[PDB]
């Protein structure tokens, strides 16, 4: 939902009290694949286990 | 500060501290001697309750078109270059024409 | 990414119009904490039981 993907592209783009707004989406949009991701790993590992 | 007689320049503004006293907010939130009286870390009727240790006042003129860049965030000739505040600003601000 | 981590902090302090925003940014933190802690919980009690 941000402007764009890469944080150069709005880091030397827009202004810093506009740009924190969109970094803060990718950063809440990054952690939720990784807290996704370690809880499927954690799963795949009782069962290997 | 509130009352003064004169005010200072943009380029040169004095810096007037508070401290140690009883500070009454209701009359300048109710008298209507400003065109302008907003805040922006802090609710203008709140003053009197949640406060604070030290306080700083900055009184300076300057031109209608100029009143906006006396704000947060804000980029122009006296933004960026005269009185700049930063992203966190916790205070308020007020005009008078 | 609040002004501050307590609720007196921004209940007395701002306007209801922009307290709901502030007050919203914890809510949606503190809650996901609890995601974390109740399914880490939830995956442990299997390796017990």
């Amino acid at each position: 939902g941000a402007i764009s993907s890469v944080l150069n592209d709005i880091l030397s783009r827009l202004d810093p009290p506009e740009a924190e707004v969109q970094i803060d989406r990718l950063i809440t949009g990054r952690l939720q694949s990784l807290q996704t991701y370690v809880t499927q790993q954690l799963i795949r590992a009782a069962e290997i286990r | 500060v509130f009352n003064a007689t004169r005010f200072a320049s943009v380029y040169a503004w004095n810096r007037k501290r508070i401290s140690n006293c009883v500070a009454d907010y209701s009359v300048l939130y109710n008298s209507a001697s400003f065109s302008t009286f907003k805040c922006y870390g802090v609710s203008p009727t709140k003053l009197n309750d949640l406060c604070f240790t030290n306080v700083y006042a900055d009184s300076f003129v300057i031109r209608g078109d100029e009143v906006r860049q006396i704000a947060p965030g804000q980029t122009g000739k006296i933004a960026d270059y005269n009185y700049k505040l930063p992203d966190d600003f916790t205070g308020c601000v007020i005009a008078w024409n």
